C-alpha cells in the first residue's frame, strides 16, 4: 500500500535505558523511512529521516538505521522529554503511510489501587434513572481484571469503563467505571463488588458496598 | 513559516467537510500541501496532495469523493470531502514536506465529528460515600456528569483551584450522548466540614451549574 508495520506498541522503560523500535514495510521503500515524536496537544516533531539522517536540532541519542523493508529507531538514553508516542513514516510512494504508534511508559515499580466503592443518591434520581460509579485512582501496571459483579456473576449489562493518560508528575494510571441502572433494576441484588486482580495481593482484593452495610 | 486551517467541524451524514489551509512563509508554487487525518485509536491516514504546479494525487479509497484545489496568489489550499459518514470522524490536518526531506510542518488541526444530534446539555449528579469503615484519614469523593453533546467540557473542583489529586476521565459515547466522571481525593476530617463545591463549563451549550456535597445519615 505500502503498509508500515510498527512494533512493539508499548515499551515501558525507566530513565537512561537503550531502546529500539522496529518498522517493517510491505514493500521496499529504499531508504525513505522517517521517524517522528508525538507529545499530545503538540504537533508531530520530525526526528530522523531517510532511515538514519538526523533533523534540525535533535540530540545524537536518537539514531536510526535500515534499508529496503527493515528499519530501526534507537534511543540509547531516555529522559523526561522522551516520554511520548513515536511512529515510522514512509514517503517512497503515494499513498503516504505511517506506523500505528509506539507509546513510551515509565516504571514506578508496583503500587496499590485506591479503590473508592460508590453508590448513587436521591440527588441523582431526579429523572427516574440512576448510576453506580467506581473510581480507582493511581495503580501500576494497567493490567486490572475489574468487574461490577452481583453475587459472583458476569452479567455486564450497562458496564461503562474509562482509563487515563499516565500523569507525568506521579507516573501512574487511574480508572473509572459506571454501572448504569434504571428505576426498577435498582432493587434486586442485595450487594455488588468493585474488583481488582493486581499482583500486589494475589488473594483477590475485593472492596464491596452493600445496601444494608 | 507555518500553516493554518478552518472549521466548521461538526456536521451530519451526507454533508461536505470544507477546510481551508492558509499558508505563510513559503509559496504554494514551491511546495505541495498534503491532507492527513488521525482517526481515534488509529495511525495517521493520508488523504491526498496538491503539488506546486497543481497536479493533485488522491488516495484511491477516498477518490470517489475528494477534491483539493488552490490559489497560489492568495496562499490558500481548499480541501473538500463530498459525502460524510460516522467513521470520517478525526482531526484533519494540512501539512508540508521539505525539499529534500519529509513532512515537517503541520496545520493546527480541525476536530470533526459526524452525527445528527441537537446540542443537549449535561446533568450534574454529585457523589459522596456510603458509610462503612472510615480509617486511613483520606476518602475520595465524586462528581458525575451525564448526557451531553457536543464536546468538550471543563470539570473543575472548587472554582479551578483545588487540583492536587483531581483525576477527570476521558468521556464515552452513550447513543448521541457523552458521559464522563471526575474525582478528588481529600483528607477525612475537613470534608466533613470545609466541603468541596463541584462545577462544570460547556462552551457550545453555556451552563455552569454548581453542586455542594452532603452524605446520608447511617
Amino acid at each position: 500500500n505500502i503498509v508500515m508495520t510498527q512494533t512493539p506498541k508499548f515499551l515501558l522503560v525507566s530513565i537512561g535505558d537503550s531502546i529500539t523500535i522496529t518498522c517493517k514495510a510491505s514493500q521496499s521503500v529504499t531508504n525513505d523511512a522517517a521517524w517522528y515524536q508525538k507529545k499530545p496537544g503538540q504537533s508531530p516533531q520530525l526526528l530522523i529521516y531517510q532511515a538514519s539522517t538526523r533533523y534540525t536540532g535533535v540530540p545524537d541519542r536518537f539514531s536510526g538505521s535500515g534499508y529496503g523493508t527493515d528499519f530501526t529507531f534507537t534511543i540509547s538514553a531516555v529522559q523526561a522529554e522522551d516520554l511520548a508516542v513515536y511512529f515510522c513514516h514512509q514517503d517512497y510512494s503515494s499513498p503516504l503511510t505511517f506506523g500505528a504508534g509506539t507509546k513510551l511508559e515509565l516504571k514506578r515499580a508496583d503500587a496499590a489501587p485506591t479503590v473508592s466503592i460508590f453508590p448513587p443518591s436521591s440527588e441523582q434520581l431526579t429523572s427516574g434513572g440512576a448510576s453506580v460509579v467506581c473510581f480507582l485512582n493511581n495503580f501500576y501496571p494497567k493490567d486490572i481484571n475489574v468487574k461490577w459483579k452481583i453475587d459472583g456473576s458476569e452479567r455486564q449489562n450497562g458496564v461503562l469503563n474509562s482509563w487515563t493518560d499516565q500523569d507525568s508528575k506521579d507516573s501512574t494510571y487511574s480508572m473509572s467505571s459506571t454501572l448504569t441502572l434504571t428505576k426498577d433494576e435498582y432493587e434486586r441484588h442485595n450487594s455488588y463488588t468493585c474488583e481488582a486482580t493486581h499482583k500486589t495481593s494475589t488473594s483477590p482484593i475485593v472492596k464491596s458496598f452493600n445496601r444494608n452495610e | 513559516v507555518q500553516l493554518k486551517q478552518s472549521g466548521p467541524g461538526l456536521l451530519q451524514p451526507s454533508q461536505r467537510l470544507s477546510i481551508t489551509c492558509t499558508v505563510s512563509g513559503f509559496s504554494l508554487g514551491r511546495y505541495g500541501v498534503h491532507w492527513i487525518r488521525q482517526s481515534p485509536g488509529k495511525g495517521l491516514e493520508w488523504l491526498g496532495v496538491i503539488w506546486r504546479g497543481g497536479t493533485t494525487d488522491y488516495n484511491a479509497v477516498f477518490m470517489s469523493r475528494l477534491s483539493i484545489n488552490k490559489d497560489d496568489s492568495k496562499s490558500q489550499v481548499f480541501f473538500t470531502m463530498n459525502s460524510l459518514r460516522p467513521d470520517d470522524t478525526a482531526i484533519y490536518y494540512c501539512a508540508r514536506q521539505g525539499s529534500n526531506f519529509p513532512l515537517a510542518y503541520w496545520g493546527q488541526g480541525t476536530l470533526v465529528t459526524v452525527s445528527a444530534a441537537k446540542t443537549t446539555p449535561p446533568s450534574v449528579y454529585p457523589l459522596a460515600p456510603g458509610s462503612a469503615a472510615q480509617t486511613n484519614s483520606m476518602v475520595t469523593l465524586g462528581c458525575l456528569v451525564k448526557g451531553y453533546f457536543p464536546e468538550p467540557v471543563t470539570v473543575t473542583w472548587n472554582s479551578g483551584s483545588l487540583s492536587s489529586g483531581v483525576h477527570t476521565f476521558p468521556a464515552v459515547l452513550q447513543s448521541d450522548l457523552y458521559t464522563l466522571s471526575s474525582s478528588v481525593t481529600v483528607p477525612s476530617s475537613t470534608w466533613p466540614s470545609q466541603t468541596v463545591t463541584c462545577n462544570v463549563a460547556h462552551p457550545a451549550s453555556s451552563t455552569k451549574v454548581d453542586k455542594k456535597i452532603v452524605p446520608r445519615d447511617c
